[PDB]
Formats: C-alpha cells, structure tokens, sequence
C-alpha cells in the first residue's frame, strides 16, 4: 500500500482541460480507491503508478535467508517429551470422538442451513478431529524419520 | 509322510510297493530323504554317537556315514559330535534396517502429501 501521487495545477481545472493527456491504456489498471477519491483525487492531485524492481541476488539474498535453520534437522526433540505430547493429543480424540457419533446421528435433517448455522457455538468433531490427526502424523512421520537417517550418519 | 517328519513308515513302505520292486524310484527318495534327515539334524543340537546315527535307518554297521559325516560338518573328536547353531550375531542390528526402515516412512510421508 503505497500510491506514490503528485499535485495538479489550479489552472488546469479553471481552464477546465483535464490533465495527464493519456496515451496509453497502463495508468488505469488501479481502480482509485473510495476513500481515496473522497479526498482531493484526480481532483487536487492524480496517482502514479507504482511498482518494484527485484533482481536475483536480492531476491536469493533475502528469500533463501529469512526462515532457515542450520542443524536443527538432525535433532530429535526430547524424546521424553515426544510421547508425552502424543499422549495428551490422543487422549483428546477418545473424548472428541465419542463426541463425534453424537454429531453424525443428529445430522442430515431437514434444513442444513439450520444445520449449518447450528455449528456456530459448539465445536465440531467433524473438524477438530481432523486438526489434531494432521499433526499427530507429521509430528510422528519426522520424528521417526530423523531417527533412521540419525542412525546412519553417525557411525 | 514326507510332508510331515514320519519317516519310519516311509521304509515300511519302501518294502511294500503295488505294481512292482519299483526300485527305479526308491533310489531317487534315498536322495530326497538322507539330505532332509541329516539337515534336521543339523540344528544346535548336543553330541549324539555313531550308535543311535549308524543302526537307524536300515544298515548296522557301515561305512556309509564315514563318507557322509566327510561330506557334510560333524566334526570328528573323542566319539564327540557337535551340531552348533548360533544365528546370533547377525541379528541384532537396525543399521541395514536403517535404509529400509528411511524407505518406508517416506512412502508414507509421500502417499500423505502429494496428490496422486
């Protein structure tokens, strides 16, 4: 959000001849904003187009740089832990799944608008079971991943 | 018979043939039973003597398992034969299971992921 802008003389509007004598169909590419327009657009002043230059070197110097890690990959965050937080998540889908055959009897009724608009004040098992199974088999997938590709790499 | 491990009747068989003597193919059998017996025999057993070996199956006192104990182990000691067995130091280990092991999440890590 920057559109950069410049003045337009009095003159040209007392002369009433607008301004910018356009030769080509690149300036108005932007629809002017409202609450922009309100204000002294195309009126005191009239927008300029805005855009950037972006080469390699800055790009790969700043894209392959921002969110990296050095060695964190073959690290195989507390191993103690690991269960513990597979316990605690797991031990949600027992309750939250219990909870999902009581969500799948009383669904399929008339109206599903009234359905849909029934889900807005309780969760839904429908989706917080999903959410807790993706990360349960990332969590596991790369933790046990790291294990095998750890054992071969050292000794 | 042969597909179980009872063997003494397959030589009270071999004595009682249908058509004929039918020799042409008990001889192949000798070939199909002596090898099995002696590999059962093989496993991490304790010594056992030329007494029990030699007057089992049909003959009393020959020459034949001289010959058979050169072509195969039981090593020769003090009327001593041993049948070793340890199938321990090979298992035991993940590092070759390693590589399999990699193989197989990422198959998973794969199918859970990109869209086939």
């Amino acid at each position: 959000v920057i559109d950069a802008f410049r003045l337009i003389n009095a003159n040209m509007m007392v002369l009433g001849h607008e301004p910018r004598q356009t030769t080509s169909n690149l300036g108005h590419l932007n629809k002017p904003s409202i609450q922009a327009l309100i204000h002294g657009l195309n009126r005191h002043y009239y927008s300029i187009t805005i855009n950037y230059r972006k080469n390699e070197l800055e790009q790969k110097m700043l894209l392959n740089l921002h969110k990296k890690s050095w060695m964190e990959g073959l690290t195989l965050q507390d191993y103690s832990e690991h269960c513990k937080h597979n316990e605690s998540v797991v031990k949600e889908m027992l309750e939250l799944a219990k909870n999902y055959n009581k969500a799948v009897e009383e669904e399929d009724k008339m109206t599903p608008e009234q359905l849909a608009i029934k889900n807005v004040g309780k969760q839904d098992p429908k989706r917080h079971l999903e959410e807790h199974v993706d990360v349960l088999m990332t969590s596991n997938i790369v933790q046990c991943l790291a294990a095998m590709l750890d054992t071969v790499v050292f000794k | 018979y042969l597909m179980e491990g009872s063997y003494n009747k397959v030589f009270l068989a071999k004595g009682n043939i249908p058509a004929e003597s039918y020799t042409f193919f008990i001889d192949i059998l000798l070939d199909t039973i002596r090898d099995e017996i002696a590999g059962c025999i093989e496993k991490a057993y304790e010594k056992i003597l030329f007494t029990e070996a030699t007057r089992i199956l049909f003959f009393n006192t020959p020459k034949k398992m001289t010959d058979y104990a050169k072509k195969r182990g039981w090593v020769l000691g003090p009327n001593n034969y041993y049948s070793f067995a340890s199938q321990q130091q090979k298992p035991e280990d993940t590092t070759i299971p390693s590589t399999e092991l990699a193989k197989q999440v990422i198959e998973y890590a794969r199918q859970l992921e990109m869209i086939v």
